[PDB]
């Protein structure tokens, strides 16, 4: 390529301060590890870095440092491998799949039980394994496609971030992980035993959708308030039945509809 | 325990309180007044006072998290991210704050600076990488920028 | 409690406005009830159940039509039209019992009584503001100087070593 | 009028989060019907009306209950206890009734369509 353009992409400028309070610019050559960096990390870290006391975010990008480097280091001896590099390249293709799956499914439970573009043509091809295998067999090719595709996600998550990196203890700690490990649980334990199982799959939407968790965010922040309002409730329906129950007992009749 | 739990099933759920699952009155009865103050007090308590500030607190969250959100975003998209200067001190100046954000004050080219400090060989550390390899060492973070830019101070080389 | 209490404050604080609104929901019922006891007075059956006939009149007087009204009126959704008796389209007074019901609705049920829910929800407001600007400035200036955070940055000394040692109250 | 379309913006800019929130209310819904079909089937009879008996069963399939529950659920401002048959205090399934009943009024008839 152009001599020029390859020593100017890996050349870096910064700013520092001096003991003296003396500002000086240095210009270093990138490392070539560098270059290795995920895009989706740098904007996580760039939007969920927080403010400290002081109003300065550089603590915590300085204390993720070393999660930084970790990170690029898989990154990389990832990149070493062709075929585990492709699978978590396509995350977001296999947690697509895996989602309309679930949504087809539990769409065909409702409509059918009891019983004895990309997203038109999936349509089709379901109608047609309908009319000719059968609503059973279908939601078990059904069923069976979304346990690979959630394996296969699982795996490219694994890959893709990387949390095995931290430890074991790390790993297990993440909340996204037990969260995917609960939904392989019921994939296969609705894929074995019943069928209705598959209705759990519809938490995920939540996951799939930000604004539905920022507006479920909004009875979840305040939840303690809630529960001590509703205890509240209860307090006084308490003693309002005392006082009916105390003067008012014959009044409180109700009717009820005996079954034969 | 049965009329608590009828009352507050029946209670809660219904519109019109307690007073409507209960007996339907007479007006010739010596406990019409007592009935009548009965459920009007239930509802203008546990129906109206009560349950409406369930329903109050998600309002409210909902406008805490809109302020939040609203705080946050304007931080990131005034603010720099390095130095926390804001981008009303740059306008009227050679280097807009566009300028500043992508290669003076470019966070990453920090964090590719950190990379090298702790990849390269202490014997080939030069003045500045050395120092700030010490003070990585003894955790000071002073040696980041802060409210403070060269450009900005530019302006200061007429005055010395 | 404390989260209770802070709850409950909100119906508290404005307490006041909260009780005169009732009270105009109580004057306009009772203009209500006199309008219907001199012009729909036997439209005004009700149901009993009597203890050991099924129907009675609940508007023969003034106080009682009135008590009818905001006892079965308040409580129902549908306002005072839902106890009162059904018309017929053949009848001189259909269309009277249906500006009746309807201007009762949407006076004393969509606008008086959200009223005194929308009281509730400004108080919670004006209680999450009060608290944050009261926290904001205590974490933020100095008990006895009022000096601000921002004053003591790009300095020796920070403002945690000044409200610790230098101006501890 | 300006005003009139102002008003209209208000429930047309976060036009997606309301929908969400709606799909949100169905799963529950459906989450709900088939919690009510494969336990209390029988509770679910409902009243009809036949043009020229006089009640019905409207949870023998799981879309027929779903579709019960949301359309008598949603609307009854006492949620879908409301409509099905009233309990007898000598019952074993009382206290899950109870339960049943309650749930479904703070889940999806004070928390969701509230949001
Ligand atoms: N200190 C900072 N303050 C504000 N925004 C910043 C700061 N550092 C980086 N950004 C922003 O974060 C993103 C990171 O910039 P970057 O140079 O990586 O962008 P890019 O266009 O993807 O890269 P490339 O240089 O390869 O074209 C950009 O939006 C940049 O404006
Ligand atoms: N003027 C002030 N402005 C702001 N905060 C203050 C001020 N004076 C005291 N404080 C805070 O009030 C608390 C009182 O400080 P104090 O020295 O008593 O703390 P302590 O750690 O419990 O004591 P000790 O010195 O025995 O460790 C601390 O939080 C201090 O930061
Ligand atoms: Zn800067
Ligand atoms: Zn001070």
């Amino acid at each position: 390529e152009d001599p020029l353009a390859y020593y100017e992409n890996h050349t870096s400028q910064i700013e520092i301060v001096r003991q003296d309070r003396s500002m000086e610019q240095i210009v270093f050559p990138v490392p070539g590890i560098c270059q290795f960096l995920t895009e989706e990390t740098k904007h996580r870290l760039f939007t969920t870095t927080e403010q400290d006391e002081q109003g300065s975010k550089v603590s915590d990008f300085f204390d993720q440092s070393s999660f930084l480097h970790n990170e690029m280091e898989w990154q990389r001896k990832l990149r070493s491998m062709p075929l585990i590099y492709w699978f978590s390249r396509r995350m977001t293709l296999w947690g697509s799949i895996s989602f309309n799956l679930a949504v087809f499914i539990n769409i065909i439970i409702a409509f059918f039980y009891p019983y004895m573009s990309i997203r038109p043509l999936i349509v089709a091809l379901i109608l047609r394994s309908i009319y000719y295998l059968g609503i059973g067999p279908t939601l078990n090719i059904l069923g069976a496609l979304n346990l690979t595709n959630k394996i296969v996600f699982v795996v490219s998550f694994v890959g893709n971030r990387g949390t095995f990196i931290r430890g074991y203890k790390a790993m297990v700690m993440d909340m996204e992980f037990l969260y995917h490990v609960g939904y392989i649980l019921t994939s296969v334990l609705g894929l074995f035993a019943h069928e209705l199982f598959y209705s759990i799959l519809l938490f995920d939407l939540i996951y799939r959708e930000e604004t539905l968790f920022n507006v479920i965010k909004s009875v979840t922040r305040n939840g303690r308030s809630i529960l001590l309002t509703a205890l509240l409730a209860l307090i006084l329906v308490y003693l309002f039945s005392i006082v009916g129950f105390l003067f008012l007992k014959d009044d409180f009749i109700l009717e009820v509809d005996r079954l034969p | 325990l049965m009329c608590i739990v009828t009352v507050m099933n029946h209670g809660l759920r219904n519109g019109g309180g307690v007073g409507d699952i209960l007996r339907k009155p007479s007006k010739d009865e010596s406990l019409f007044p007592a009935r009548v103050v009965y459920d009007l007090l239930f509802f203008f308590i546990v129906i109206i006072i009560v349950l409406n500030l369930i329903f109050g607190v998600i309002i409210d969250t909902f406008a805490d998290l809109r302020s939040e959100k609203q705080k946050k975003e304007e931080i990131l998209k005034t603010t720099c991210f390095i130095c926390g200067l804001e981008r009303d001190k740059f306008d009227n100046k050679t280097v807009s704050f566009e300028e500043h954000i992508k290669l003076e004050h470019n966070m990453w080219n920090y964090l590719y600076f950190i990379v090298l400090v702790r990849v390269k060989n202490k014997t080939d550390y030069t003045g500045p990488e050395s120092y700030v390899a010490q003070m990585i060492k003894n955790k000071n973070l002073d040696w980041f920028p802060r409210m403070r830019a060269m450009s900005l101070v530019s302006n200061e080389g007429e005055g010395e | 409690e404390e989260t209770l209490f802070n709850v409950i404050k909100s119906v508290t604080r404005n307490g006041r406005s909260i009780l005169l609104t009732a009270l105009l929901a109580l004057i306009l019922v009772y203009l209500f009830s006199i309008v219907g006891f001199l012009f729909l007075k036997d439209d005004f059956i009700l149901e009993v159940d009597r203890l050991p006939d099924s129907t009675e009149r609940a508007c023969d007087t003034l106080l009682m039509c009135i008590v009818t009204v905001m006892n079965h009126g308040l409580r129902n959704g549908g306002g005072v039209g839902d106890i009162l008796r059904k018309p017929s389209k053949d009848e001189s007074l259909f269309p009277a019992r249906v500006v009746y019901d309807l201007l009762f609705f949407f006076i004393v049920i969509i606008i008086v009584l959200n009223l005194i829910f929308g009281v509730i929800i400004d108080t919670f407001a004006d209680l999450r503001s009060e608290k944050q600007k009261k926290e904001e400035i205590l974490k933020t200036t100095c008990f006895i100087c009022g000096l601000e955070r921002d004053k003591f940055d790009n300095k020796t000394v920070s403002f945690e070593e000044h409200i610790k040692l230098e101006h501890n109250m």
